[PDB]
């Protein structure tokens, strides 16, 4: 029992307890178990994901063995799937594994409604074909996938949700709540309510804000002089020259603290959505909370969101640091409140009852209500699609004749060539030399198929043909770690999922997100 | 002058300077726009780690050019 | 060893390429070659350590070493993916070769439960290529020392046989880099050290005095109430894996807290606070360790152009990685073929390089040590020091150099500044 949140510890410290709870929830599944899918699986398992299943209908080979640590000599010729099942089974007996020695292609024929079981789809090294009938299946499913493919030094990703909403957003570095630009009436009380180096920055800063705006009724914007200005201010009041620690520092926040209140971009644009605007007995939880935040910032928010209620650390006495802390932490508490009754009303005009959202699942809004954010992704079919297909953003990156979606234009004439010839470019060693032109043949086809005006080195119809469609382990691992945690992001719904596409180039050792 | 400083996660923000404004102050308007800390903040600008004693015209910086802030990691 | 297993690696040996290196040779030869003779150094092992492992196994290496000074506890498990349960109070380096000796058919690991610091030049000169998945920056610091003592110059000329290429990576949270340094070419670890961020220290005057924060209370309990009182008996130290002795920390630490009213201790901030934990998931690792490995694969082969020193990775928001060559400082106290020419007082006293060394964000030494010529200054590292560990004279007897350092640790090597 306790002995699982010590094993645990190093990653709770990162999506916490309720994280934790998801993941153990979950239920994965894996296509095929080659090296990709087996390191994106072993780097779940360890985790403690809830349970996963494999579905593979080949047979372990020799090569197959040869570069996954999860498939030995021994099961050489026995299903992919049951021999990883088992090798992956043995990192964390907390974990249930399962498998299907069938194909995803079979499956998909004799039974689609499969995959409504799973909380995620990661499939690996699948064809043309496959991918997008799959991804079909599971769009209209309703079904988060991820496909992820090795090729030679060449990782790809693509993930496939339709919408997804994330609260907590996790990010590094942002701005301070204190909004001194538009104190609320208890902290402008405490301000007014005032051991030198024993007094917060902020009151400091406050109090210099107050003078200067009596000696002006300005608020101190022009950068470059007025807050620079601002800061001499604070100088002049340092006790005979005695030291002043957080004098100084109060001057070295004057950066910051003066603009910190305004409602982000991203969030206007949450608001503006169709979703927050027209609410139904559809609308999912996270909408309807946004738009109670919208409509707090209307009324009692009176124009910003509701105040986060946290505070940096400042050198202070530690008895007013903590009188000033509970004046935000107080605040912060009653904004939520308020939130929380707009919530009420609207569960109500809808028909859902008003403990339909737990004041768990608010207080966390209330906190991250300046990061909410939403994602959503096209279809697979938007983009294989003659008129949809983001010529925009190809033709825009091509600018650079090895932007790392040179790579990308690759894997779809390596896949044109496979669909046209029935095999991959360069397999045995004997057809590269031939290939090379094959091959090229099926870029030039695959450029004009879509009206893709668009220059692609000779050199990288040369190198994906040495390739020989191999997948080298330490690319495969290096997705396998990428993959597993955007799936553990889907999941937890802790963190920010990539857009559209990731590609990774193994040969310079860089990638990039593209699409969205 | 009008550079831009991607961040760690490749935001890439947009920021005044004139090149006779120090390194030092360049992680200020980051710091001013996105929160990040001058003290954690360490800019490369083509291989150059800039230090920020010097100035933006040290580093031959010119309205388009592009900085990014980066770190090294200790654990393992 | 069995039909097709090493033809994901084959194709890049076999066959030639746009982007291979020059000195690249297509040969149906080259593949048993390097599982027969390239003998690689693997340091670590947890988490990069056993990703490299695996990686380098599966890559076409046999003769593999790994060094390790460190014993399995549960909280590996969560990524070190080669112990169990099972093996926990188990030696890392032992149980990590056992794992995959048998895993990978033919591997020949080699398992080396020692620190760096017991090895010396004859031992590491042996191997071709050095991966680090070290967890400190002292560590990183003494190997980058070590490899640069072994290079050779020929008369101002550096030998390039006398290099040993060293592939670092880190990790930390959902951030995480890798980088090649080939000493005496390309940047050093020294070279890019301040590519570290700075670590949160707290000013005692509010650890005792005025108490903000949690963490401010556990501090106190572990650098200060802990000694004053010897908790476990006198003399006895404090052990951040006591399961106990955290729970006596966790206990006054809630006292503490209590009595400047301040929330938020819990039992798992206590273990970070005391423990200065980094917190940690598989998923990182694998990504920055397979990155080195793919790069140890480059450097042995020939297959590929070796990433150009320096990758920073984060996952936090989507996937972002930026790339690029860090410039090597021509003025390495570490890398710099010739002594540090650098005077930093007319002629005073003493303290005035001490603190310059051990303060200088280039240097960052921990108590260092000149020695002039030939006696010794002032030493710091018992009583061999007390004598001198306690002027002008001097601060004049050198007169205009070659004052030699030596930092506890953070070197191998004897810097000679001037």
């Amino acid at each position: 029992k306790l002995l699982k949140e010590q094993k645990y510890d190093r990653q709770l410290r990162l999506w916490g307890d309720h994280g934790q709870e998801a993941l153990e929830s979950a239920h994965v599944c894996l296509i095929n178990a080659t090296a990709t899918g087996t390191e994106i699986l072993k780097n779940l398992v360890l985790p403690g994901i809830g349970s996963f299943t494999i579905i593979d209908g080949n047979q372990v080979s020799g090569e197959d063995a040869g570069n996954n640590f999860f498939l030995q000599r021994s099961s050489i010729g026995k299903n992919r799937a049951e021999a990883a099942m088992e090798f992956l089974q043995e990192l964390n007996s907390d974990v249930s594994g399962s498998f299907v020695e069938e194909s995803p292609e079979n499956l998909l024929d004799n039974d689609p409604s499969f995959f409504c079981r799973f909380t995620v789809v990661v499939a690996t090294q699948l064809p043309e074909s496959t991918s997008l009938r799959l991804a079909d299946v599971l769009w209209n499913s309703q079904i988060p996938l991820l496909i992820c493919r090795t090729y030679g030094l060449v990782g790809y990703m693509r993930i496939i949700i339709k919408e997804h909403p994330v609260i907590e957003s996790h990010p590094d570095n942002a701005l301070e709540d204190l909004r001194l630009d538009k104190p609320f009436p208890e902290l402008r009380e405490h301000f007014q309510s005032y051991d030198h180096s024993h007094t917060p920055w902020i009151v400091i800063i406050a109090k210099y804000l107050a003078q200067w705006y009596s000696e002006t009724n300005g608020r101190i914007p022009k950068t470059y002089k007025e807050k620079e200005d601002f800061r001499d201010l604070i100088r002049q009041g340092i006790l005979k020259p005695e030291d002043e620690e957080n004098f100084e520092e109060a001057i070295k926040n004057v950066n910051t603290a003066l603009n910190t209140t305004q409602i982000p971009s991203s969030i206007e644009d949450i608001f503006n959505d169709d979703r927050c605007i027209n609410i139904t007995k559809q609308t999912p939880s996270f909408w309807i909370l946004a738009r109670a935040l919208k409509e707090f910032v209307a009324k009692e928010g009176q124009g910003n969101l509701p105040v986060r209620g946290t505070i940096p650390d400042m050198i202070a006495d530690s008895g007013k640091y903590i009188k000033l802390q509970n004046v935000y932490r107080e605040k912060a508490k009653k904004d939520a409140a308020a939130v929380g009754n707009h919530v009420a009303k609207l569960l109500q005009s809808i028909g859902q009852a008003p403990e339909s959202i737990s004041e768990k699942e608010l207080k966390l809004l209330c906190s991250n209500s300046a990061f909410l954010r939403v994602v959503r992704c096209r279809s697979l079919a938007e983009e294989y699609g003659l008129d949809t297909i983001n010529k925009d953003e190809i033709i825009s990156s091509m600018d650079n004749p090895d932007n790392e979606i040179v790579l990308y234009l690759m894997l779809r004439a390596v896949d044109r060539f496979h669909k046209q010839q029935g095999r991959y470019p360069g397999v045995s060693n004997y057809q590269v030399e031939e290939d090379i032109g094959k091959l090229k043949s099926c870029l030039t086809g695959f450029l004009q198929e879509y009206g893709l005006s668009v220059m692609v080195k000779d050199d990288y119809v040369h190198e994906f043909c040495r390739y020989g469609a191999a997948e080298p382990h330490t690319i495969a691992a290096f997705l396998g770690g990428a993959a597993a945690q955007e799936v553990i992001k889907i999941i937890t719904k802790q963190f920010v999922i990539f857009n559209n596409t990731y590609i990774y180039s193994g040969m310079s050792q860089t990638s990039a997100t593209f699409q969205l | 002058m009008l550079i831009k400083v991607k961040t760690l996660t490749g935001k890439e923000i947009e920021i005044d300077i004139e090149p006779t404004d120090k390194v030092e102050r360049i992680k200020e308007r980051v710091e001013e726009k996105e929160g990040i800390p001058p003290q954690q903040q360490r800019l490369i600008y083509s291989g150059k780690q800039m230090n920020d004693e010097k100035t933006a015209a040290d580093y031959k910086i010119l309205g388009g050019s592009v900085l990014h802030l980066v770190l090294a990691l200790r654990g393992g | 060893d069995w039909e097709g297993r090493w033809n994901h690696v084959k194709k890049f040996l076999e066959r030639s390429g746009p982007f291979t290196h020059p000195d690249f040779e297509p040969s149906t030869e080259s593949l048993q070659f390097l599982l027969d003779t390239c003998k690689v150094l693997v340091i670590g092992a947890g988490g990069l350590g056993c990703e490299l492992l695996k990686n380098l196994a599966l890559s076409g290496f046999r003769q593999i070493h790994v060094i390790d000074m460190d014993t399995i506890d549960v909280s590996n498990l969560n990524r070190q993916f080669l112990f169990r349960p099972k093996d926990i109070g188990r030696p890392k380096a032992e149980v990590a070769a056992e794992f995959l000796n048998d895993r990978v058919p033919n591997c020949n690991v080699v398992p080396h439960f020692n620190k760096i610091q017991d090895f010396n030049d004859t031992f590491y000169r042996q191997f071709h290529i050095i991966v680090c998945g070290l967890d400190s920056i002292i560590a990183r610091r003494w190997i980058n020392g070590m490899l640069i003592s072994l290079l050779n110059y020929e008369d101002g000329v550096l030998d390039p046989s006398s290099i040993v290429p060293l592939i670092d990576g880190g990790t930390e949270g959902f951030k995480g880099n890798a980088r090649v340094i080939l000493p005496g070419m390309t940047a050093c670890i020294e070279c890019t050290l301040e590519l570290y961020p700075p670590q949160v220290n707290f000013p005692m005057a509010t650890i005792a005095s005025m108490p903000r924060l949690p963490e401010h209370c556990i501090e106190y309990v572990r650098m200060l109430q802990w000694p004053k009182e010897q908790p476990f008996g006198e003399g006895v130290p404090l052990d951040g894996d006591d399961p106990e002795h955290i729970q006596w920390i966790f206990q006054k630490s809630l006292e503490r807290a209590s009595q400047y009213n301040i929330r938020g201790v819990t039992y798992r901030l206590t273990q970070g606070v005391v423990k200065r934990i980094i917190p940690a998931v598989a998923s990182t690792n694998a990504v920055i360790a397979a990155v080195c490995a793919t790069e140890v694969f480059k450097i042995a082969t020939s297959a590929y152009i070796p990433l150009n020193n320096y990758l920073v990775f984060n996952d936090v928001d989507g996937l972002y990685t930026y790339t690029f060559e860090a410039e090597r400082k021509e003025n390495c106290p570490a890398c710099s073929q010739l002594p540090q020419n650098i005077q930093f007082s007319p002629s005073a006293k003493l303290q005035e390089v001490l603190d310059y060394l051990t303060n200088s964000a280039s240097l960052q030494m921990k108590s260092p040590a000149i020695t002039a010529t030939n006696r010794t200054l002032y030493l710091q590292s018992v009583t061999s020091i007390e004598e001198r560990t306690r002027k002008e004279l001097g601060l004049v007897d050198g007169q205009e150099a070659v004052a030699d350092v030596t930092t506890p640790q953070t070197v191998l090597f004897k810097l000679h500044f001037t």
